[PDB]
Parts: C-alpha cells; structure tokens; sequence
C-alpha cells in the first residue's frame, strides 16, 4: 500500500534508476506541506460523527424510500450498517488524504465495492448520493479557520474532494 | 497456522482483503427487504413537499 | 463422528508456499496473541479484531457483542482458540451467516 | 512499502478507527524527517559512480582471491555484475532515506536475500565489506542529521546481510 | 425471525439431529399459549391509533421542553415521527405476540438500538415513557392472560431500551 | 429460517401495516391444528430408521445398477453416503412439517443441492426416486390410526406430500 | 487416494515440505522387497476364489443354521446370490490390499461405512466374521510361508473391523 | 495421489474384476525395478540445489529480461519466489518418480499455477523453460553411474521426462 | 496506561526484536514534544476551580430542564458530583498531556463509558458541552502548540463522549 | 510495562491529586535529556550482535563445565536456546532502559523466568553472572563516542548499572 513517497520510489525502480532531483524536490515540497495536510486530517478525523450525521439526514431526507418497511435502511440494524459503510468511506478517505495517495481507498476499500453491493441488494446510486453529501459536509470543516492558522490550502480542498469523488465513482 | 493462542487473520497480502469481497449474503431475496423496482404501499405519515 | 470425509484436491494458492517473507510489512495482517490480552485498551482491541475477523465488522453491535465469553477471556480462563469457537458457536453468527447462505 | 505514514494508515485500519493524536504526531516527525533525509539522498544520488567505484575496488582488495581465475570474483562480466549489485545497495538506500522507512530495503533487498545467497554462491561479507566502505566514505560526505540517517539506514541494511 | 418453533427446529439443525419429545413438547405450549397471544395482538390492533396518540401525548407530558423550539419535538415532521416510531414498536409488541417470540422485536428493533439512537441523538427515555403508557392502557384493554403477554412483551422492549 | 407466523409477520412489515383479522385468524386456526402437525411431525422422527430402509430396500430393488461395481452406491461408503442423504433430507422435512413453511427445507437443504450431485457424479433422478419412496414409505406412518386420537389430517397428509415432492422436484 | 507406503512417504514428505530423506525411500525399498509374496499371495487367492467364496458361504450357513429357515435374512436364492456376491466382494478386495501392501483397499471399499449399511439392512457381521474365518483357514492350507502371513495379516484386519 | 498399484486396482475395481496374471506380472516387475526407481529419487533429492542453481544459471544467461530493473526475476524477493518454485516443482517430480504415477503433481502442485501466474503477471514460457532445463540438469545427474551398480534405467530416464515435461506444459 | 514509549516498547518485545529506527526517532518526537504539553498541562492545573465552576453553569445554560426537581441536576449533591465528574475529566486532560497520549483518558474515563453512563442514567451531552466550554477556555488561556495539544485532547474526549 | 511519566502519573491518581509542579520538573529534566536516553539505547541495539558474541565468548571461557557433554549447555540446540536467553535478557535491559522504569522488566518475564530455571536445572547464579559480564561488554560499546556528538552520559551508565543488577539479583 503505497504513499506519494513509495509511489516515487515504485515508479523510479521500474524505470531502474536513482530518483531524479527533481522528483526530490517535489518530494520535499509534499513534506513541506504536510502540516497543512496533517491539519486537514485532523478535521476529518475531529467532525467525523458530525459530517455522517449531516450526511445521514440530508440523505434520507432526500430518499424516504430507504427509511420505509421495507427499504435498505428500514431497521435500525440496517440503518446501523449503513452509518457504518459511511463511517468506513470517510476513514479511509482520511487515510488517503494523509497518504496522499489513493492506493488505501482501491486497494483496502473499493476493490470489489459494488460487487459487494449489487450482491447485497444495496441500492448503488444511494451510497454514491451518500459519499457526495459526506464529500459536501466534510468541505465545511476543512475549510473552517477556528484554532489554526490561517493560510491557503486550496490544494487539500481539491485533493480531499478528488478522493470523496474518486470513492463515489468507484461505488456508482 | 494459528495454534492456541493466536487470532485467526487472513494469510494474504491484505491488499485484497476477504470481508469486502465476501458479504454475508450474496444474492439471495430477503423477506423484510423489498424488491429494487417495487416501492412501498403504506402510511405516508406525513407529506414533505412531495 | 461417521464416515471420512472426501479429497482435498488441492491447488496453488499463496498460503501453501510462503517460505519467503510477504511482499509489504504492513500488507501483512497482525497477529495478535496472548500477550495483547494482558494490557486493558490491548485486551478491547483483541476483542474488536475477533469481532472484526468473525462478524465482519457490521455485526459488531452491542446486541451482538457475547459477554460472558468477553468475561471469560478477561480473566485468562479462555485460550483465543475457543473464544473463536465460542463466536462461531453463536446464536448471532447462526442466525446472520448460516441461515442466508 | 512500509514508511512512518503507511504503518500509521495500517495500526488505525487494523482497529477500525480513524487516526488519532499519536499518528498524526508520528506524522509529523516524518514530515520534518523528510529534509534531512532528502539532502542526504541528493548527496548520494550526485556521488554515486565514486561510491559505487570504491566499493567494488574494497571488495577486490580486501578478498584478493576472489579476483583470480577458478574464483567467483574473475572476469569482467562478474565485477560489472558486482558493481551493478552495488548500485542496487545504494539506490536501495537512498529509497530508504527518501521514504524515511525501511520500507525499499526490507521490500527489495532484505527479502530472500539468504535464499538468493545461498543459490548464487554469494558471500554475504562481500556486500557487508563494500556497505562498510560506503559508511566511511559517507563520513566524509554528510554531517549532522543527514549523516545519521544515511548510517542508520547502511546500518539496517549491514544488520539483515550479517 | 425467532419464535419457538425456530428455536426448536434451529437447536435440532445445529446438532443435526431430529426433533424429540422435549422440542415437541416446548411446540405444544406455544400452540397453547397461542390463543391469549392472538387475543392480545387483536385488541392491541383494534385500537392502535388511541394507543399512538396517547403514547405521543405522554412523551410530551414527561419532557415538556423536547417540544420547544431548537429541540428534537419542535415541528409537524419531527412528532409525525413520532407517531410513526411508537407505531413501529406496537406493531413489532403484536408481531411478536402473534409469534409468540421476542424475534421480531430483537430482529427489527433492538438489534442497532443503541447505534441508531446515539447517532441521531434519541433519547431511549422517550420511548420507555410511550411504552410505559402504552403498558398501562394495556391493562385496561386486555383482561387476565393475554395482559400478561402483552406486559411481557412490553416489558422486553422497556428493558432493551433501558 | 421462517415458519408460518414469521412469514406472516414479514409479509404484513413490508406492506408496513398491522396483521389482518384474516391473517390472525388463519394462525389461530394453524395452531388449533398444531397438535395434530406435532402427531405428524413425531410419527416422521419416531420411524425414521424404518422409513429409509424400506426406501432404500425398495430404491435398489428398482435401480439395481446403482449397487453393481461401478455405480454410484456401491463400496460401503457410497451407500453410507446414500444412506445418510436420505435421513438429511427427512430430517429437513420433517422440519417443514413442524414450522409448516418450506423455507427451513428449500433454504438449508435443496438450495444447491443438484449443482452437488452433478459435481459428485451423482444421478439426480435415482436421489429422486428416493425420495418419492420416503414419501411412500412416510405417508404409511402419518396414516397410522393406532395410538393416537381418531381425527381428519388430510391437510397434513397434504402438507407432508408437498414437501416430499418439493425436494424430488429440487433435486430433480 | 489410498492410504499405501509409497503414498504415506509421500504425503508425510510434502506435509513437512522437505524432500523425501533417506528413511522414506528407505521404507519404500521395504516395500517393494514385500511386494513379491504379497503378489504370490495374490495370485494363489486369486486363482482360488470360487472355491474359496462356495466354502464361505456354506460354512456360514452351517455356522448360523437359524438363518436358513423360511422368514429369516438368508430364506431365499436372491439372498443366497447376495451372500456369495458379498463374500466374493470381501475376497477381492483382500486380493486389491495384497497387491497394494497396506489396508487402503479394505479400509475404503468395505470398511468405511461397514457399520451403517450392516445397521440399515439387518446384516449381522458375525456372518462375514465367519466366513472369513473360513477363508483363512483354507488359505492357511493354500499359501505357505510369506505369503500365508500376508494374507493372514489382511484378513485379521478386515475381522477386526467388521468385529 | 495413487502410486502404479492404486491405479491398477482402482480400475480393476471400476469393472469389478479381480487383479490378472498380466496385471500381477507387471506390477511385481514394477517392484522388481523400485531398486533402480530409489536410485533415481535420490539422485534427484541428493543433488537438487545443484539442479536448481544450473537451471537458474542457464535461463538468466538466455533471458536477461528477468533479472533487470521491471523485470519478473529482478527485485531480489522475486529472485527468491523463482528458486522456491523450482525447488517444489523439482519436489513434486521427486514424489511422482518414486510413486511412478503423475497423480501428486498434477493435484498437489499444477491445479491452478496457470491461472496465478497469469494473475501474478509471470511469463509462463519462461517458467516452462526453467522446468525444461532442471530437467536437463537432473538427467545428468540421474546417468551418474559413481557408487551405484551399472544397470539399464532407460524407462526410468523416459519417466523423468515424462514427469518434467507434464510439468512445463501444465505451466505453459 | 498506553503512551508512546510505551507503544514502542510492547511492539518491540511482542516481536521480541530489538527497536527498529521509526521506534527510536518516534520516541525521540514525544521527547520534543513534552516541552510545550508540559507547559499546556501546568497552565491547565493552574486555574482548574474557575473552569469547573463555569463548566457546571455552562452546562445549565445549554440544558435547563436538568436543574428543576425530579430531574438529575436537582440538589446540591448532585452538582457537587457535576463538579467532580468535570474535575476528573479536567484533571485526565492534563494527565494526557504529561502523558503525550490518550492513555490515561482511555483506560481512566473511556474503559466502560457507555454502560456507566447508561445504567445512572447520566446525559452525555452533559459532559460533552461542558468539554466544549473547557475547550473555548483553553482558547484563551493557551497560546501556540501546547494550545493545539491541549485542545486535541480535549478533542478526543468529545469524540468519545458521542 | 509502565513509563516514568506513567508512573507519575499513577502515583497522582493514586493520591487523587493533580500533577505537581516538582513532578512536572523532574519530568521535564528526564524529556530534555531524552535524546542521551536515545543515543545510548540505539547504540545498545545495533551493537548488540557484537556485544552477545563476546558475552558467548567469555562465558565459555572462565565457565567451563558447559561446553562438554553432560552440561547443561553442551548441546548445539541448546547454544540457540542460550544465546537466545542473553540476547532477550540485554533487549529487555534495553527495554529498561528507554522506559526509564524497571517495571517493563520485573513483570514480562522475571516473575516466570524463576520457577523456569528452578524447573530446568541451569544454575542461576551462572546466569546472573553471565548478565554482569555482558552488562560490562555492552557497556564498553556504550563508551563509545565516536560518530557522534560529546557529551555526558554518567546518569544513563547508572541507570543501566541499576537495571542490570536488578535483573541479576531477580534470577539469583
Ligand atoms: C473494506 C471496507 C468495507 C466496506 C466499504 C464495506 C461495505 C459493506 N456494507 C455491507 C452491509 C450494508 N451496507 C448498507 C448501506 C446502504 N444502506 C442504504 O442503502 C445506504 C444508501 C447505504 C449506505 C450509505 C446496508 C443497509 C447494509 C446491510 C445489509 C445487510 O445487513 O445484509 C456489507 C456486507 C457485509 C456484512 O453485512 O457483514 C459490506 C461488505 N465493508 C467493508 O469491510
Ligand atoms: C499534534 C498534531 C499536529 C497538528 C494538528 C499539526 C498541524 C500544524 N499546522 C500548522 C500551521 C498551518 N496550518 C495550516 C492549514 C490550515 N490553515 C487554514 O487556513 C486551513 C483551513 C487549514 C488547511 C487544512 C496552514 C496553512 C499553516 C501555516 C504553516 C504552513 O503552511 O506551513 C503548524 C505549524 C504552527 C504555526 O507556525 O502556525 C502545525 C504544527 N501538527 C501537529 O504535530
Ligand atoms: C505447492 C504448489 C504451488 C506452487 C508451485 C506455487 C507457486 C507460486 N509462485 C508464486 C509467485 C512467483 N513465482 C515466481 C517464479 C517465476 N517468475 C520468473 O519468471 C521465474 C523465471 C519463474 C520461476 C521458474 C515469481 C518471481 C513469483 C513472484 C511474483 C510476485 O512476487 O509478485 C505464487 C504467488 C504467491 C507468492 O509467492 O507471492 C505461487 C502461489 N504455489 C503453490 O501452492
Ligand atoms: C535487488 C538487489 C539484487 C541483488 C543484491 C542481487 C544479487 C545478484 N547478483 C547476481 C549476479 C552476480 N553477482 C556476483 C558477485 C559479485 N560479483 C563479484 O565480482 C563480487 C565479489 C561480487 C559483489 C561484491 C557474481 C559473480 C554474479 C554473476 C554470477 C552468478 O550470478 O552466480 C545475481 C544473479 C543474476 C544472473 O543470473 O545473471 C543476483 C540475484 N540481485 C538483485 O536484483
Ligand atoms: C424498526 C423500527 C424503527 C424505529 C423505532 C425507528 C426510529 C427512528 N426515528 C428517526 C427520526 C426521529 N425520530 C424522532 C422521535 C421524537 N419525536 C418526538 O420528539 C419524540 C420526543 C420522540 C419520539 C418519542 C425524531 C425527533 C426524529 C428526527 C431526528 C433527526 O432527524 O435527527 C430515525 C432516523 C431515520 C429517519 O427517519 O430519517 C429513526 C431510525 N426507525 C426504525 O426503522
Ligand atoms: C464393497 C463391498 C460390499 C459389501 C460387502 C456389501 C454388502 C451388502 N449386501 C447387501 C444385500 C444382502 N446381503 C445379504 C447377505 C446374507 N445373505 C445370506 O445368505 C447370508 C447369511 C448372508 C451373507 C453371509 C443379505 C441377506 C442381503 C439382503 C438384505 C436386504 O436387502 O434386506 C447390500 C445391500 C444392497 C442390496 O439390497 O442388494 C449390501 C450393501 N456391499 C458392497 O458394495
Ligand atoms: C443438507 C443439504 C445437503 C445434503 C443432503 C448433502 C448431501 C451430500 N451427498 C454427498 C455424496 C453422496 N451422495 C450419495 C447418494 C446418492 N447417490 C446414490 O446413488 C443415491 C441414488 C443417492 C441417494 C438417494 C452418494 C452415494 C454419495 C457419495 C459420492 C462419493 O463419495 O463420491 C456429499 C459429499 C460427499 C461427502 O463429503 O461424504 C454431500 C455433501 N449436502 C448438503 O449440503
Ligand atoms: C409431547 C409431544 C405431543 C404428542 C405426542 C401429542 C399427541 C396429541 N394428540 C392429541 C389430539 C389429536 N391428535 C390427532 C392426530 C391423529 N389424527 C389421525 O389419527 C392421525 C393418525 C394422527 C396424526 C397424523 C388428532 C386429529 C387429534 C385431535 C384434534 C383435536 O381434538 O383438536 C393430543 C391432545 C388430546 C385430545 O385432544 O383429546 C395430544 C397430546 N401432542 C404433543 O404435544
Ligand atoms: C538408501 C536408499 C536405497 C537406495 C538408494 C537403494 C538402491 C540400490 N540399488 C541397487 C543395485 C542397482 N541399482 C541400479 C540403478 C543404477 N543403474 C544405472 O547405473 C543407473 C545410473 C542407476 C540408477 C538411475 C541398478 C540397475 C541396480 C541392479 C539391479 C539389477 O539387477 O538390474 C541395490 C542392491 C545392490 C547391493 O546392495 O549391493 C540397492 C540397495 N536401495 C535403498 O534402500
Ligand atoms: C474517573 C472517571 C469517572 C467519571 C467520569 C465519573 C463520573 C460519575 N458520576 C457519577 C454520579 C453523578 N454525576 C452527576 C452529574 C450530572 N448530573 C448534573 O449534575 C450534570 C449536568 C451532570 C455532570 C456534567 C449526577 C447527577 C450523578 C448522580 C447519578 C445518580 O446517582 O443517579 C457516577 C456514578 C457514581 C454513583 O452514582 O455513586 C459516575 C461514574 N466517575 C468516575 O470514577
Ligand atoms: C556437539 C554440539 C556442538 C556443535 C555442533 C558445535 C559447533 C561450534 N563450533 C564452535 C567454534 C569453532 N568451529 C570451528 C571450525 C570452523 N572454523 C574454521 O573456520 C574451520 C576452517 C572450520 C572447520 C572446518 C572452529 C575453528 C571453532 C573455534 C572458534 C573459537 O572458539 O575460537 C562453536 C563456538 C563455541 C565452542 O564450541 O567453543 C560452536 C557452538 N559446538 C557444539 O558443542
Ligand atoms: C518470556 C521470555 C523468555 C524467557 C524468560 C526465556 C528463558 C527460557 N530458557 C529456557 C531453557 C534454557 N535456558 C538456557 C540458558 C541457561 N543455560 C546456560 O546456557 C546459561 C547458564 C543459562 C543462560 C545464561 C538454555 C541453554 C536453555 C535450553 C534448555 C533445553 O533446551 O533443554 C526456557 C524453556 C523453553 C525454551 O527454551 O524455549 C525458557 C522459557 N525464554 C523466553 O522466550
Ligand atoms: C535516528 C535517531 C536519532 C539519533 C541517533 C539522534 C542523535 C542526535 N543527537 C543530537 C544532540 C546530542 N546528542 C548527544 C548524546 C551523545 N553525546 C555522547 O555523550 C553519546 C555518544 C551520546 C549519548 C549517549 C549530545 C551530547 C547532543 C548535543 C545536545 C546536548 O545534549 O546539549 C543530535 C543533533 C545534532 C546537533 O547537535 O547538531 C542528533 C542527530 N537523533 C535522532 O533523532
């Protein structure tokens, strides 16, 4: 399971040779940001049962029909695993995010989602729906300034957003 | 492999994990569940902007 | 017991030749063990990788959760070979793994 | 390829948890880690055909008969052989110093390297004298935390050769 | 779901064996004691919606400020769930007095009762207000047997939520 | 696993609504009878042993090929093997019976159960055959009078005679 | 999939995962030296096998007389043609675990599932006992020196298990 | 997994027929000949890391793609999963000599090495090759006549080939 | 307890292997780190009676209907064990702190949360505002990392609590 | 298995208190000299194979009754059981070390080590006198300066001086 750094190295050792300077200094420049990085994980990792909650009520106030006698989220153990599919996305997009690299969400995560899902009877289209407004809620708290400070991490925003749609598109 | 004392865990590279592939059930119909493309005939209970 | 059961009828899978060392140290799953049960916070993570490793994590809820094998595990009068067992020998995973499939 | 980053993502994904304070902690002293490290891979990566020269001649020098006819050491095709094994050693180690992990050596070099030893009939202090070699000769080319870190990484590696 | 005829015919598949005289014996008192079960679960079918609201009422009566604005009773959509949940675990009481069993309780409703309510916050005590209410109405509605299988069901329910 | 009052129970959750004066009194009758079914049940598991060797003696009277040197009963094992499916399968009848719903029966037995016996080699028509001599061999033990209180049972004899035909048709 | 000495060399090497050492081909060398009167053994039952299964079967009847009245397992020729062919079986498959050098003949053709089909159809194992008691006692006549102790080895092993 | 003898009496017993003068003749003339057999088995257990490193030496001197940078053999754990392989498959011929049945390496060893070399991206002609050339080195070792009586080992000699052969192909 | 040489050292002997450098140079992170958790943890036992004595009302304010009678709040012992309760999850905090993990706040306040809570009927929310009201104080107290650490643990709390 | 600053922190509980000010002092003398701690123990871990040579050496040496036959080390097994014994030993004196508490060692294995070596046979006094010896073979590589910074390290040599002895005086 690589990070950006193992990444690098992987690519460098098929083509047989020594890490260039300036996939070095690219190197250098992901270590340098990592506080940033580090920040953003944090606030996943803090607003966690925040953003799965806002995700969870927006979803099925958008789709009853998961909520119905009868629908995939109708029991409160069906409901429990479905917070818990949500609570799994969100860990491994903080994975992710830290690593800086998507491996962990294909490798650990994705694999054989919908599969998994189809196989279930899961409702595909809904779980994406329910990654987006996770994608939606977890925006608000990266970008929230209180107790840190205050710089410019457009770039996080942006990567953080590209796994939360990689996890989805996966799903879909 | 694992003996008395050890947990049981799986012996592969966990990159490919098992839990994830394997679901507790795979397609079966299920009685509390309903079918995709039916939709539910009951109490609306209540009427929120529909 | 009764009759012997039938051929295995093996075939190449990783577990079978493992001489070398796994590809990625951190690839390569824990393997927890009598010495995790003596801490406290080491004894609950034992217990939610057993939970985790039979129950597959969405069955791990606190209607679920055997108590009286978690007790005795505590106290040291149960070998992780039967609190396996005892999981597997379970009203939770007979009625959520065995009657589906 | 294990790394301070990767081992954190394994420890929070085995308990089911997302990361907490200690991993992030962790986290950063990699992310600090990384400067002197990278100086050190640049220091290595610009001086590689010396290192690589020096070692292979230490190895014929101290293992004068391995150099003659009948021996495995004779003929240009085994010491070019030689010097692209120590290439590998060093181009393992500066992936170690760039991961700021043991993860490349473990993952390339450390793992079969005895099976592979005992098939070719390759001694083990060959590649133990010329990491030796390298060690003093980084000495001379890094200081401070660089020059540590490049050691403990030869190091690592002299260890699971010995 | 689980009943007694299913814990009778599950034990006899987990040992592999036929149904003896004990299982057939433990199936005879359910048929039994199924008439004063079926009576219950006709009288509380019967008056439902008396029982709902009156629950509903007694939730509000027990925590006045639930109802004020900012809390969880404020607002037509938020008692229209109300009403609906106290209606889910009346029909789960009757099912499982029709069952004679505590499985479509502990399938349906308490398995994941305590995730599902720390995550959107409800309060258990709510509930055990309504089914306190719906305990009592219970005793006036019903008579001598099919009370008491009533009150034991409620009273499962009261204790998996307390 | 379900018998008739949970498939009740799970029919009348997903229409999401209370269970029918109808309904209630259609298991009010199923358990008036239930003592009766409980006759039936106990004449099946009291007469197993005579049930599958008057199956058995009749099968390879019919089917002599299976007992020859190279057919499919015929070392020690393969009719301990034929043996022991017989008895399986009035087992999970006998539990259809008592539940009176063939799910325990289609679920836990039949289920897969050719795709087995096409792996093994197995003739699905002679397991067939079998199974319609239990059928006879069984219907001659629920008929039995003596012991019991005089009563019309028609509907168990029925009930007993779809399940046996339930599982040749599965298996077959 | 029998249980022989090659095969129990074989499957004890790969369960280990090593080669197979000195003491396994060791053993197989032990074998094969058996082979020739346990092939000698054989053939001398082989040829004799009609003989042997007639006396079998009278000798059982005369052991058991009460099974020879009306009502009773062995009234009746089919029953008759079923005990020789059953005895003929037994015989045979002596032979088989003769050839093989080891009990994997008898242990999975006759002696896995013996009890259950014995139970299932009333059949008493007192007959078998007999019978073969009386092919041993002739093979103690037919076979002489090696061979008779082979042969005797597999015979007392299916008397056992049908015991 | 059955030796010469299981065979002989498995399909003796599929017709239900006693074991011949012919089939007895040869199979005493398949013991007569087992002391030449462990002849061979040890010179193929004696001398197999000699086997393995000529096999090696000769398919990394034919095909250098192996052993560089991005190549199957290269990275040096790679290295060590090549020479464990031809050491099993080595085994498996050693188990089969000594049987004279190809049964435990067709079922123990080639079941499904096709399809997880395909999987794990390895060259299959490749390693039908390295399987072809440990047969070439072993037969040497197998003529080696020092401190073993002169004799005729012809039909032995066809057999390891034969043995070697079903392996490469089964891999390729 | 847990801590981070603690960590390092279970996982070191349960391999039985001696310390790799991600251990060493980790632990050589927690040592940096002690200063500025050292100072925050000082800084957090100096001014403890103010910041129970605001958590309490803080509490009140958010929740009311806990201070009239026949509710938890009510009585003068009842707020003595709020305050003592707030205490023990101040004095943890600091504990934490010195501590460099959540060790102390794991096994001395997390071990068995829910069912205490539970079983005497004790609100979380209760506890998790007044956590709240501890961090906002600590935003004013603290200045620079030792604020961050201060306020993570804090966080770990909380994120316990729901 | 406890840590200076766990043991502080016990006693604070203990006593109900908060930590006090002296405490925090002396916990922050013990973190700012952290990096001696370090040095000390990771020179100790990479020496180590060097230090248990020569400890194997020695004890050879002056204790001789060992090496013939009869002993309780003859055996070559047994020199890996030994060697593995004071290897383990120095690692958890290591462990000591960096933990900077005795605890980490008293309770693993020196509660149990006792009734092993009394069951065993080994006398235990050779044992204690093979850790005072290779006490004093690690701590000539703990003088050794060289590659790194100068600086004082008498606190660290009487920390270990306490461990080792303590280890000792537990096995006699
Ligand atoms: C490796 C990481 C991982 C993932 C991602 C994962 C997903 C996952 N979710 C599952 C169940 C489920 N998943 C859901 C989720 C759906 N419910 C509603 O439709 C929502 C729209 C939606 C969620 C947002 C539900 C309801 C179940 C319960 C199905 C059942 O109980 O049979 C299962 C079946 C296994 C089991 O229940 O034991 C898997 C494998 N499992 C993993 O180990
Ligand atoms: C103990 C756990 C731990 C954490 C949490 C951590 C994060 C961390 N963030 C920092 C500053 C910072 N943090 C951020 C990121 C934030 N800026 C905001 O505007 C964004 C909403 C947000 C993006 C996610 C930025 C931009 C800086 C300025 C310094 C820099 O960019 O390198 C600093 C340096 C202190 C300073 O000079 O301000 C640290 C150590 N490090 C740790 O060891
Ligand atoms: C007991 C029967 C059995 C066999 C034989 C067997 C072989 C086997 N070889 C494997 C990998 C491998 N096999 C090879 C060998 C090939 N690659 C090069 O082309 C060489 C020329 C050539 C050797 C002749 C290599 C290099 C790998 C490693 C692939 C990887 O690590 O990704 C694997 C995948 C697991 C692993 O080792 O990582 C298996 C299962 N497994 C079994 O259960
Ligand atoms: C990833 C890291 C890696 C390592 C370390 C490695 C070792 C290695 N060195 C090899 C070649 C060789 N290596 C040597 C030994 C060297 N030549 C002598 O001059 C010196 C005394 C000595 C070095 C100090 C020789 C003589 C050969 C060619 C002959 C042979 O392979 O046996 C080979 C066999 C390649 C072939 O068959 O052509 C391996 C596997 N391979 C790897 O992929
Ligand atoms: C199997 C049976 C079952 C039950 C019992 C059940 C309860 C339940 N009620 C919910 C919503 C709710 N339920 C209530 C109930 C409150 N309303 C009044 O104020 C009272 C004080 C109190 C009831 C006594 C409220 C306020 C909500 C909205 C909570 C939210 O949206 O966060 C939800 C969240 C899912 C949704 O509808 O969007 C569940 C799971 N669900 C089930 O599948
Ligand atoms: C692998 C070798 C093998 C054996 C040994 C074997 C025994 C065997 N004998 C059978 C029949 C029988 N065999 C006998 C033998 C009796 N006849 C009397 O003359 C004697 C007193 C006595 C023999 C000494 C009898 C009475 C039956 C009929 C039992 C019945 O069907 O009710 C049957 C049932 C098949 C059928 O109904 O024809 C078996 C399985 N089957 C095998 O495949
Ligand atoms: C609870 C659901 C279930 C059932 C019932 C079931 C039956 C079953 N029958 C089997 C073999 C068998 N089944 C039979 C019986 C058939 N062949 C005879 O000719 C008869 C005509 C006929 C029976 C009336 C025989 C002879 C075998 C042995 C095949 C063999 O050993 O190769 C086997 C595998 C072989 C073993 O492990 O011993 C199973 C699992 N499996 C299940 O999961
Ligand atoms: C301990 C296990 C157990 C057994 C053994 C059992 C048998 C049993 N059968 C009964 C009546 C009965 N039993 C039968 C069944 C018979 N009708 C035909 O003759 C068939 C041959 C046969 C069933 C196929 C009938 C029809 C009744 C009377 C039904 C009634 O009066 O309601 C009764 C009650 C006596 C009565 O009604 O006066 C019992 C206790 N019940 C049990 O709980
Ligand atoms: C330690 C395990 C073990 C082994 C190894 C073994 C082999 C073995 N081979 C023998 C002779 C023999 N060995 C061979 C085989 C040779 N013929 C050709 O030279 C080939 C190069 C070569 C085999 C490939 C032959 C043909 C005979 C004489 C058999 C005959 O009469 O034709 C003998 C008898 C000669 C004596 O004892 O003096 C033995 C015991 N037996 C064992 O218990
Ligand atoms: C070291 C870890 C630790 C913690 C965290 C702890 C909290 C704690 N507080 C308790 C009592 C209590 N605590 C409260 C305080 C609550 N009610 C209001 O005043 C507040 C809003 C609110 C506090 C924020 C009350 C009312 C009780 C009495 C509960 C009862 O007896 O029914 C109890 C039960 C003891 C008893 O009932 O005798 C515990 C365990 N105790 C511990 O040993
Ligand atoms: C019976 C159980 C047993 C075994 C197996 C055993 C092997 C063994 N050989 C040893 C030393 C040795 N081994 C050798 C032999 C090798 N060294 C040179 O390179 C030679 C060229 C080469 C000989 C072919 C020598 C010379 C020593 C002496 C080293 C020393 O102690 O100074 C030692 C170190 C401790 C000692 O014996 O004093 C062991 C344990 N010892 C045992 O008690
Ligand atoms: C929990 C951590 C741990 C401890 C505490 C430990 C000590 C230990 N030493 C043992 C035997 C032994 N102990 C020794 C060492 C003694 N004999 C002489 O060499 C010396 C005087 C002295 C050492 C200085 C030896 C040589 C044995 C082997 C006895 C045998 O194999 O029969 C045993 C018995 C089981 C075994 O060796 O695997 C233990 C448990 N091993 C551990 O894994
Ligand atoms: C990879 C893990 C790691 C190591 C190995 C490490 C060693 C290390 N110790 C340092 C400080 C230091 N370290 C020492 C300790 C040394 N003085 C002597 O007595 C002994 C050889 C030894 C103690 C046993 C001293 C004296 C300093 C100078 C700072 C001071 O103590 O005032 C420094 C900073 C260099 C500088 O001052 O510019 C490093 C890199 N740091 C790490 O993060």
């Amino acid at each position: 399971m690589n990070d950006v750094f193992t990444r690098a190295i992987a690519q460098a050792d098929l083509k047989g040779s020594f890490l260039l300077e300036s996939d070095l200094d690219k190197l250098a420049s992901f270590a340098k940001e990592g506080v940033k990085r580090l920040d953003a994980v944090a606030a996943l990792t803090n607003n966690a049962p925040a953003i799965i909650s806002d995700a969870a009520h927006k979803l099925f106030a958008e789709q009853q029909e998961l909520i119905q006698p009868g629908g995939n989220a109708y029991p409160h153990r069906r409901m429990a695993a479905c917070l818990r599919d949500m609570e799994i996305i969100l860990r491994y997009v903080s994975y992710a995010l830290l690593a800086g690299d998507a491996s962990v969400l294909d490798d650990r995560c994705l694999n054989g989602l919908r599969e998994t899902y189809n196989a279930l009877g899961t409702p595909t289209q809904s779980v994406a729906r329910a990654v987006q407004l996770m994608k939606d809620a977890a925006m608000v708290h990266l970008k929230s300034t209180a107790n840190v400070t205050v710089g410019d991490c457009s770039s996080l925003y942006s990567e953080a957003a590209t796994y939360f749609d990689k996890a989805a598109a996966s799903i879909a | 492999a694992f003996g008395e004392d050890t947990l049981p865990y799986q012996r592969r590279p966990l990159s490919q994990p098992f839990n994830l592939t394997t679901p507790r059930l795979a397609d079966i119909f299920q009685d509390d569940q309903r079918s995709p493309w039916e939709r539910y005939a009951g109490p609306k209970f209540f009427v929120g902007w529909k | 017991m009764g009759l012997p059961l039938l051929d295995t009828k093996y075939s190449s899978k990783p577990h079978r030749v493992a001489s070398i060392p796994a590809v990625n140290a951190e690839d390569k799953p824990w393997v927890l063990d009598r010495y995790d049960l003596r801490d406290e916070q080491g004894l609950q993570s034992f217990i939610f990788a057993a939970y985790r490793q039979i129950f597959s994590e969405h069955l791990i809820l606190e209607s679920n959760r055997q108590t009286e094998l978690e007790s005795q595990l505590r106290n040291g009068k149960l070998l992780v070979k039967d609190f396996v067992r005892g999981l597997g020998k379970s009203e939770v995973f007979r009625r959520l793994v065995l009657e589906p499939n | 390829s294990r790394t301070v980053i990767t081992e954190v993502i394994a420890t929070a994904d085995s308990q089911g948890r997302f990361l907490n304070s200690t991993e992030l902690q962790a986290a950063f002293g990699r992310f600090e880690r990384a400067v002197p490290a990278i100086e050190a891979a640049r220091a290595l990566t610009k001086n590689q055909d010396a290192l690589v020269k020096g070692a292979v001649q230490a190895v014929f020098k101290k293992f004068p008969y391995v150099t003659q006819p009948g021996e495995k050491g004779y003929g240009d095709s085994n010491q070019a052989k030689c010097a692209r094994d120590i290439g590998y050693y060093l181009r393992f180690i500066t992936y170690s110093l760039v991961a700021s992990g043991t993860g490349p050596l473990d993952d390339y070099v450390i793992a079969g390297l005895r099976e592979v030893n005992r098939a070719f009939n390759l001694n083990p202090l060959w590649y133990i004298e010329a990491l030796n070699y390298i060690k003093g000769e980084t000495g001379k080319l890094l200081s401070g935390q660089s020059k540590t870190e490049a050691l403990l990484y030869i190091d690592h590696a002299i260890n699971a050769l010995s």
